């Protein structure tokens, strides 16, 4: 992984993304949204990721 | 239709949409008409009665 | 009839009447682009994204925002509605004197 000051960034698209098994997994402290709930995001589509 | 929702009556449009236009708009920032994702066919949509 | 057809602004004051009322309706329906401060002006699209509880707050911009200007309409056809009566009072007299 980078360092914080020298952060990476990946485009992603043109792609199928479920977001549920992130949501649902155990291995995560810390899983936050903003601007829209962690339970809809397998019912929309986005222009980038 | 690709995240975007709403209710009413679906029917073959006489749109003349160019190849790169998706959807159209009315004056209330609403969709009247939608580029079907798999068959390319374009829709109006009118509210339902 | 020769001067009615030929002259454009003859029926002015008829036109007018029809231009404002249509001009109301036109800005009350450009009124639901409006955000008023909310993340769209569209509520399928927020009730699409956003819970409950962070949909209300949402949403309650929209209906401020909303009624505002549903208020304004109303306020703004009564009293035109009150200019219209007195020029149909002045009319309704004229038929009788005239
Ligand atoms: C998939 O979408 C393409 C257009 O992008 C269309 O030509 C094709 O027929 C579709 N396949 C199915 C099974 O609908």
């Amino acid at each position: 992984f980078a360092s914080v000051y020298a952060w990476n960034r990946k485009r992603i698209s043109n792609c199928v993304a479920d977001y549920s098994v992130l949501y649902n997994s155990a291995s995560f402290s810390t899983f936050k949204c903003y601007g829209v709930s962690p339970t809809k995001l397998n019912d929309l589509c986005f222009t980038n990721v | 239709f690709n995240g975007l929702t709403g209710t009413g009556v679906l029917t073959e449009s006489n749109k003349k949409f160019l190849p790169f236009q998706q959807f159209g708009r009315d004056i209330a920032d609403t969709t009247d008409a939608v580029r079907d994702p798999q068959t390319l066919e374009i829709l109006d949509i009118t509210p339902c009665s | 009839q020769d001067s009615l057809s030929s002259t454009p602004s003859a029926l002015g004051k008829l036109q007018n009447v029809v231009n404002q009322n249509a001009q109301a309706l036109n800005t009350l329906v450009k009124q639901l682009s409006s955000n008023f401060g909310a993340i769209s002006s569209v509520l399928n699209d927020i009730l699409s994204r956003l819970d409950k509880p962070e949909a209300e707050v949402q949403i309650d911009r929209l209906i401020t925002g909303r009624l505002q200007s549903l208020q304004t309409y109303v306020t703004q056809q009564l009293i035109r509605a009150a200019e219209i009566r007195a020029s149909a009072n002045l009319a309704a007299t004229k038929m009788s004197e005239c």
